[PDB]
């Protein structure tokens, strides 16, 4: 059973790691996307 | 490589969107190249 268990721990495992490496990934555009946002808050809507 | 589906359906999905964010980001320099500009009919290059 351990050497079935072992298989499926792998398996999510390594999901868990693509996960991980695509949601930090994607905070980074998150936070260059909130960069922007405070740049234009800034640039067009408090001041021209 | 069936029993392992989700991470083929993952690396398809992810370049996808990759190649996808490579298109809108060219679409948005061409449109940048492009906004405000007005031509002539009567410009040729060959000439001027």
């Amino acid at each position: 059973a351990q050497v079935q268990i072992d298989r499926l721990i792998n398996g999510r495992l390594t999901a868990l790691n693509a996960y991980v490496s695509q949601q930090l990934s994607d905070i980074s555009l998150v936070k260059f996307g909130a960069a922007l946002a405070m740049e234009k808050v800034n640039e067009c809507v408090k001041s021209q | 490589l069936s029993e392992y589906g989700t991470f083929c359906d993952n690396i398809n999905s992810i370049l996808d969107e990759v190649n996808g964010l490579l298109d809108t980001t060219q679409l948005h320099v061409a449109d940048t190249l492009m906004q405000g500009v007005t031509l002539s009919s009567n410009l040729n290059t060959n000439l001027h």
